[PDB]
């Protein structure tokens, strides 16, 4: 993605400060609460009948830890998100079959995240720059799908 | 909303495809499959192959789901209850899917209804198309 | 469509925002034209700049839209037919551009309420800015 | 634009056999028909109340054939459609502020167009191609909106 210095100054000071465990588990869990169909890929993740049982279930917290801790090394190459999301791209179409639009879902649940979090601190310019990047890896991991 | 103008119109065109519904439902899958990839994400299941038995039997389906709603295009929430419960609860197929497929059956109808396919009547299909999609999507949340 | 706790959660959420509707608008704005730049091609007579009185001026005209809306949860359609009739004859304003304020807003509330925005208050207000947005754009064609 | 040169080759054949002037001026024609507010930039156009009105309309037509004239030169830089619309990228949004959206929506009133026009020679295929097109062409056309 094409992120002015100041911009990718702006997206890692912030990241730098997130608590990658709790706000991975936090943006998944309100991606199956506020878009429920997304739920259809996680009947094995048990109860996910209520928000309370969503945002508490402990696979959900987990698979949450994961996404963002991947989510968190793209980070590192914000000019490289295609290679470093390649074999995740391939794994999410050819074995997951997981619809790229869950990716973009993903990206706008995190700014959301992101926002609650950091409150005053997530201002404007600091939104655009995210929005960016979630673009950017919501494309990145969309690649590879044929 | 679908206007007096709107329904006419879809009963004439869709009138026209008659017989041919399950071959334009297929031909509608196909298109799909090809320019949208990842629509496929929701058939993993089915052979995709040009001609495959599946899509086949999948664009009747579809196409006659169709004829359901053109018969009864005042009561379309009605008429299609139960394939919103079955989109909305089970399948969860993503929302912005439908305008693909949509669009794909614009295609299929534009292809073989030349005469038939008028500025205002493509008007209408697409008019028709986004409220059975609206229809389908309406108990997701 | 808002279930009973949909709305009585828009109810209090919107409660919290009391006073600064208007300054919450003219921020989910800003939010807007800096991150869906393409989004400015509607405001082509405004004055874009952080702080511009245009902005905070239409800010709160959005935010009071809002504010009526919630008021009239169960008529909402009519609540806004005005609305409607305006941005579907003279604004003409591309429906996805809905899908981006709306983004926004929810942002600027989060970052506002932290205490109240939560799972359960995000998804329904989801819905709600939706809903909004699809009283909007009924009128379009 | 990633285009295989089998997707290349039928896209270039078949463009070989368009009437530019009437396929433009019954696409740009159906775009002010079937999506209505797209009607908001043409006000100097006329009497657009009706589909005739529209599709009678000669500054429609005219402006229609523009458009497409403009389309039939970026085929010519499949590789480039960025640099090849790097002006009207600017022109349209600095100028004309015209929501790239309404690209999309074009590309894909072509599409149907096209179909319409090539009837049964409009394949899957063919038409998956074209898809490809007309996506680089809004994208390339956007590109510069800032
Ligand atoms: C947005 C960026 C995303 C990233 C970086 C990401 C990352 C990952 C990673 C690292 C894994 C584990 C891979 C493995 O097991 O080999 C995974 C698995 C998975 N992902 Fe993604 N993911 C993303 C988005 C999504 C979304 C939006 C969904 C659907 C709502 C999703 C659905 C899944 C599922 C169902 C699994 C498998 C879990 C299991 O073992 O049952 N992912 N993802
Ligand atoms: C015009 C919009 C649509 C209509 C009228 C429609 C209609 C139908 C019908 C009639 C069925 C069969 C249920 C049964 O077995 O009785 C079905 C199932 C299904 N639909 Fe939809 N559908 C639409 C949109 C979509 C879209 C856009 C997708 C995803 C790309 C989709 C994916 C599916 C799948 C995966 C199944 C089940 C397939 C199987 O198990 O064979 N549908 N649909
Ligand atoms: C839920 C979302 C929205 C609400 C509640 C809303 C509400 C309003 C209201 C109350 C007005 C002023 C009417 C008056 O002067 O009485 C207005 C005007 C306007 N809106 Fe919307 N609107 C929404 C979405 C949008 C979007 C997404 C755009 C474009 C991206 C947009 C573009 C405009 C424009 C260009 C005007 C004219 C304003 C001026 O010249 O001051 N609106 N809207
Ligand atoms: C999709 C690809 C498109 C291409 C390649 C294209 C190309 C062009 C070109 C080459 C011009 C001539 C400008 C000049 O030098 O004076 C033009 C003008 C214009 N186009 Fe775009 N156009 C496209 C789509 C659209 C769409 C979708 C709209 C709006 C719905 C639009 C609205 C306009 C307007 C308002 C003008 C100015 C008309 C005038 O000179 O009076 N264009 N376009």
């Amino acid at each position: 993605v094409h992120l002015t210095p100041e911009e990718k100054s702006a997206v890692t000071a912030l990241w730098g400060k997130v608590n990658v465990d709790e706000v991975g588990g936090e943006a998944l869990g309100r991606l199956l609460v506020v878009y429920p169909w997304t739920q259809r890929f996680f009947e094995s993740f048990g109860d996910l009948s209520t928000p309370d049982a969503v945002m508490g279930n402990p696979k959900v917290k987990a698979h949450g830890k994961k996404v963002l801790g991947a989510f968190s090394d793209g980070l590192a190459h914000l000019d490289n998100l295609k290679g470093t999301f390649a074999t995740l791209s391939e794994l999410h179409c050819d074995k997951l079959h997981v619809d790229p639009e869950n990716f973009r879902l993903l990206g706008n649940v995190l700014v959301c995240v992101l926002a609650h979090h950091f409150g005053k601190e997530f201002t404007p310019p600091v939104q655009a720059a995210y929005q960016k990047v979630v673009a950017g890896v919501a494309n990145a991991l969309a690649h590879k799908y044929h | 909303v679908l206007s007096p103008a709107d329904k006419t119109n879809v009963k004439a065109a869709w009138g026209k495809v008659g017989a041919h519904a399950g071959e334009y439902g297929a031909e509608a899958l196909e298109r799909m499959f090809l320019s949208f990839p990842t629509t496929k994400t929701y058939f993993p299941h089915f052979d995709l192959s040009h001609g495959s038995a599946q899509v086949k039997g999948h664009g009747k389906k579809v196409a006659d789901a169709l004829t359901n709603a053109v018969a009864h295009v005042d009561d379309m929430p009605n008429a299609l209850s139960a394939l919103s419960d079955l989109h909305a609860h089970k399948l969860r197929v993503d929302p912005v899917n439908f305008k693909l497929l949509s669009h794909c059956l614009l295609v299929t109808l534009a292809a073989h209804l030349p005469a038939e396919f008028t500025p205002a009547v493509h008007a209408s299909l697409d008019k028709f198309l986004a409220s059975v999609s609206t229809v389908l999507t309406s108990k997701y949340r």
